[PDB]
C-alpha cells in the first residue's frame, strides 16, 4: 500500500559517530531533552579545543550535541570516555 | 654528593622526579592517559660533586637536593630505582627554580 | 637574582614578557589577529643570578628587571605562569636596549 | 654607550644606516628602482658599550658614532626606529672604514 | 694505574666488566636469550693513570677498581681478555656510581 510521510523540524541524515554514545536501548538511539548544541563549521581536533564546551556543559548539567565537520582521534576520545566512565551526556 | 636509593651522580649530573600528571581537569573533565605527554615539573632527588668543565678547582652543583625545578623538554636520561623512573640532567641544562 | 611569581632564571638567563601585538592600525582599520605574527618588543621580568660562561667569577647579567628590551626573532624557550605566557632568553641574546 | 632615538645597542653591536642608492647614471641615464639591489655604504648612529668575546675586561668598539663604514654583502639585523630602517651589526663585522 | 690481566688503560680510560643478564624473572618465567639486549650495570676491572685533557698537571680518574658503575648506553669499546669481554670507556662517560 501508498504512504505518506511528514518529516518536520531539521533532519539532515547524519548519524552518531560512535556508537559508545547509545543511552537508549530499545531502537538503538541517542535520546537527549534540554540539550545544548555546539556548531562548528571547522574539524575539531585538539583537546583544548574541546574540553571548555565540556566544562561549560557540565557545570549546567545538561547534555551537549555537537555538529562539525568531522571529530578527530583525541578529542573523540575525551569524549567516549567521558561518557563512559562519568555518564556525561553528549553526542 | 648526597645520595638517593644508593645512587650517586658524578661530576656535576643531577637526578631529578618528574611530578605526576594531570587527569582531571580544573572542573570534572577527565584526560586520555596518552595526552598528558610530559612535564617539565621535576624535584632534585640527588646532586653530583661538582663540574669538571670548570678550569682549575671544580665548582660545586648551583641546584640541592629538595628544590623544584623547571627542566628544558629535549634532554634527560633515563635510569631506574627500585622499579621507579628518575631522570639524569646536567646542572647547566635545568632551566629554571621555584621558589616559596 | 630577582624572582617573579615564585620563579628565579639560573644563571645568565633573562625571562622577558612580550607586549601586545598591534590590532587597529593608526586609522580606523583593523588587522586580523591571525596577521600579527610575533613581536620583538618585550619587558624583562625577571633576571638570573650571574654568567657561567665567564672565566673564574660569574658577572652580572646587563640588564634589570623592568627594562624594555628589543628580542631576536628566532630564539626564546616558553615558559608559563599563572597560566599567563613568559619567555626565558640569554642574556647574550637581547638585541637592544630602549630607554627614557 | 651613545643612545639614537632611545635606542641603545647591547655589548660591541653597532647600529647603522644604509646609504641612498642611485636612481641616474654620470649621464641622463635612469635606473630601475628593482635594479639597485643593496648598497654597502653605511654611517655609524649607535654603538654599544664593549666586547663580551674579550676575555677578563671588556673591550670599547672600534668605531664611533658619524663614521662611514663598508659593510659586508651577507649580514645585518633589521631594525626599525620612527618607522626608518637601520642595521645593526658587529663590531668585528664591518669591512672597512672610510677617512676624509 | 692498576693493570689488569696484564692490560693496562692509558690516560682517564676505565676497563669495566658487564654484568650477567637475567634469565628468570621474578616468577618462573623464562626469556629468551635474544631479549636481554645490552646491560648497562658494570663494575671496574682497572684504571688509567690520569687525565691528558686537564690543563697542566693530569688530574686521577674518579674512580677506583671494584666499584658498581652505571654506564651510557651508546659507548664503549670492546677488548678481550682471556677470552672474555670488556669494555672500555672514558672516565667522563660513566653515568653513575653505586653505594653500599
Amino acid at each position: 500500500n501508498d504512504e505518506l510521510e511528514i518529516i518536520e523540524g531539521m533532519k539532515f541524515d547524519r548519524g552518531y559517530i560512535s556508537p559508545y554514545f547509545i543511552n537508549t536501548s530499545k531502537g538503538q538511539k541517542c535520546e537527549f531533552q534540554d540539550a545544548y548544541v555546539l556548531l562548528s563549521e571547522k574539524k575539531i581536533s585538539s583537546i583544548q579545543s574541546i574540553v571548555p564546551a565540556l566544562e561549560i556543559a557540565n557545570a549546567h548539567r545538561k547534555p551537549l550535541v555537537i555538529i562539525a565537520e568531522d571529530v578527530d582521534g583525541e578529542a573523540l576520545s575525551t569524549l567516549v570516555l567521558n561518557r563512559l566512565k562519568v555518564g556525561l551526556q553528549v553526542v | 654528593g648526597q645520595a638517593f636509593r644508593k645512587f650517586l651522580p658524578l661530576f656535576d649530573r643531577v637526578l631529578v622526579e618528574r611530578s605526576a600528571a594531570e587527569t582531571v581537569t580544573k572542573g570534572g573533565i577527565m584526560l586520555p592517559e596518552k595526552s598528558q605527554g610530559k612535564v617539565l615539573q621535576a624535584t632534585v632527588v640527588a646532586v653530583g660533586s661538582g663540574s669538571k668543565g670548570k678550569g682549575g678547582e671544580i665548582q660545586p652543583v648551583s641546584v640541592k637536593v629538595g628544590d623544584k625545578v623547571l627542566l628544558p623538554e629535549y634532554g634527560g636520561t633515563k635510569v631506574v630505582l627500585d622499579d621507579k623512573d628518575y631522570f639524569l640532567f646536567r646542572d647547566g641544562d635545568i632551566l629554571g627554580k621555584y621558589v616559596d
